[PDB]
């Protein structure tokens, strides 16, 4: 899976975790077998305006 | 790691199993032992360690105080409760780098509920010549902590013009006092005849009026 | 194993302040010291450790900009230096010593760093007077800086039913606490009461007569 | 809710940052989000959505306008402020039903402090076969906006004939202008002999009188 | 999203005005309406909201008896009816779309709402001749009703230093307002100065000449 996410949020991509973002956009499971990969994209993703 | 800290507000009396659980989002578990770690800080004082690990106890601390627990759910228990725990306690882990504590539980010990003495002080003259008022809404000798107070300005309520002051637990009285100061400009304290306090306790059967007019 | 540290720094706004750490009773030189953060009745946050023989340096990702961490083992001491000062920085820093594998084990006192661009100030002391069983009376401390004030009655000849609040911080960047007690009704025609309030920062030593 | 507008008149040169401060009696947060909101007016324009939320940036809004704070307090700030940015300012609530708006800042561009150009100017004859007498005193590029103006009848203050209107700031000058209208029966006119203008502005070391006698 | 209304409605006192908010690039149905009141120059009310698919009004306190909202999906367009006119109600009003959990969010350009019983009447104008480096001069409009004043000088052939400010409603219930400049003293003499007054729904076109 993959997305965007802003950066202070990335705390919430985890098991057990309480939040906007893991509350009611993208829950992991507290099982969760696995990694998660997050790199900070400010010069790809933030545009001029 | 998010420590999230079940009852952090707990009153028990005297000689009463008291319970603090804190549950952990991720195992602190790790090389088979358990790095969830209790501290205790007393009022005017740094935060001292009580259990190091799931159970085993700090240096210098009574039997009273029992860790327990393991994965991400652990709880401290001081059955032969006593004054001198009358403090605040926190749950912190030491499994990741970054150290992160819980939201702290405010200990205290119980007593039978309590009526309030309330009172009301209006501005002094040389407060008046000063162009400002305070008016003050006192509450004496009321258990538990949970209080209302409700300024009326000429059977007006007041919003965002009124601070508390709550002193803490008694050593002896184990009965709370709380302040409210009504701040007001000189010429809008002169506009209003009637200044009245309202109170909402559990130790009332209704809510006390207490008022008084501008001289 | 005790534990030194500075005391009670003041400092404007965008300022940075330097806070001392002094070890005492172990090498200094075998565990690595921690640093954490406390608002005034509030949570623990840890703030970031440094280990003394090997300078090397962890910090929280919110402390990791404003924070630094230096040690000294010739003097067995300590720094945090703290960098472009806010109001959400005031708060009471901890210093303390690895131990027991927890992080922070062995918390030293306690400094309170204290931002504002308020100044030193003099406590204004309003007699709250009885109204016209147990009267109340007392006094009303108002646009102090900084804390503490001391209040006591008849220069503590009075101890009973008195009650001390807390003082709380105004909008208007200072202080103010009541001091109030409960008294006999029918002390009110012969007892005199007074008020005496200590502000060693302003050095104002203020006693106000309180009647009916 | 009652939302108080701190500096709700505004002056700071140009590449300097500009804070408007919102304060509010309740809190404005709910469902975790912030319901406070900031608007823009440029004179004879509708207001425009500036930050709708605590912090989120309405549409086509620049990086210079920036919202923070939250609960009761929240603040507007313009760091790299350039010329379009001369408008009134509003705070809003959208937490509880009845939307209340705030008092309003007018941002308005720093300059030198500068002198006014002071003038004094009798009625029209044809003016004084009306039956009217208007006695007016220019005051022409000046800065900031205080001035007191005073009419004097033969050495008489006179209070409650007088109107005040002040234009907007020059484009390029950035200097406010004054005038003040003194409006009587010319029964009244024709039975004194000197009339003047005193000017009291902060960049006159003394006020400045100008007097003419009739006719 | 562009909103467009009625323009410059002018009442007596005790009657009743209807405005019209014409919706454009949405549903009209999706967001609800809202009706905010504005006096010139000064703070913001909101006024009260109308759901366009569900005829639920919600009314502030002030404005319930007076106001009522009205919507009509078919041509999409809202309607503001207010009763019993005061002079407190002179405003400018607005139409604004919710949007952004904003209750007013996407404003429209505006009503200008005027109570009065006057009546339509030509202005009255005194040229200011300079009294006897740079000298003053200009004119005066008095006794004009309603707004606005085309002020021009020379046919727009002077138009570095004029100020034309704005007018003050007088107690009779009219408007004047002075339009001033500074000339140069050679050309007191030699150039002429005139002053053209325009008043639209009156139709006064009117050349006044200044000379010292």
């Amino acid at each position: 899976d993959s997305f965007v996410i802003r950066g202070d949020e990335v705390r919430q991509i985890a098991p057990g975790q309480t939040g906007k973002i893991a509350d009611y956009n993208y829950k992991l499971p507290d099982d969760f077998t696995g990694c998660v990969i997050a790199w900070n994209s400010n010069n790809l993703d933030s545009k001029v305006g | 790691i998010v420590l999230t800290q079940s009852p952090a507000s707990l009153a028990v009396s005297l000689g009463q199993r008291a319970t603090i659980s804190c549950r952990a989002s991720e195992s602190v578990d790790n090389y088979g032992i358990s790095f969830m770690n209790w501290f205790q800080q007393t009022p005017g004082q740094p935060p001292k360690l009580l259990i190091y690990g799931s159970s085993n106890q700090g240096s210098g601390v009574p039997a009273r105080f029992s860790g327990s627990g393991s994965g991400t759910d652990f709880s401290l228990n001081i059955h032969p409760m006593e004054e001198d725990d009358t403090a605040m306690y926190f749950c912190q882990q030491s499994k990741e780098v970054p150290y992160t504590f819980g939201g702290g539980t405010k200990l205290e010990i119980k007593r039978t509920v309590a009526a309030p003495s309330v009172f009301i002080f209006p501005p002094s003259d040389e407060q008046l010549k000063s162009g400002t008022a305070s008016v003050v809404c006192l509450l004496n000798n009321f258990y538990p902590r949970e209080a209302k107070v409700q300024w009326k300005v000429d059977n007006a309520l007041q919003s965002g013009n009124s601070q508390e002051s709550v002193t803490e637990q008694d050593s002896k009285d184990s009965t709370y006092s709380l302040s409210s100061t009504l701040t007001l400009s000189k010429a809008d304290y002169e506009k209003h005849k009637v200044y009245a306090c309202e109170v909402t306790h559990q130790g009332l059967s209704s809510p006390v009026t207490k008022s008084f007019n501008r001289g | 194993v005790q534990l030194q540290q500075s005391a009670a720094e003041l400092a404007r706004p965008g300022a940075s302040v330097k806070m001392s750490c002094k070890a005492s009773g172990y090498t200094f030189t075998s565990y690595t010291m921690h640093w954490v953060k406390q608002r005034p009745g509030q949570g623990l946050e840890w703030i970031g450790y440094i280990n003394p023989t090997s300078g090397y340096t962890e910090y929280n990702q919110n402390f990791k900009d404003k924070t630094t961490l230096t040690a000294d083992k010739s003097s067995s001491t300590a720094y945090m230096q703290l960098n472009s000062l806010t109001s959400e920085d005031s708060a009471v820093y901890y210093c303390a010593r690895e131990g027991h594998r927890v992080g922070p084990a062995y918390w030293g006192q306690g400094t309170l760093v204290t931002v504002s661009a308020a100044s030193t100030k003099g406590p204004s002391v309003f007699p709250l007077a009885p109204s016209s069983g147990t009267a109340a009376l007392g006094c009303l401390v108002k646009d102090y800086f900084p804390e503490p004030v001391t209040v006591s009655w008849n220069s503590g000849a009075l101890t009973s039913g008195v009650h001390t609040f807390p003082a709380v911080l105004q909008s208007s960047g200072l202080y103010s606490l009541s001091s109030v007690v409960t008294v006999p009704s029918s002390s009110l025609g012969t007892q005199t009461y007074i008020c005496n309030v200590n502000h060693k920062p302003s050095n104002t030593k203020v006693d106000k007569k309180v009647e009916p």
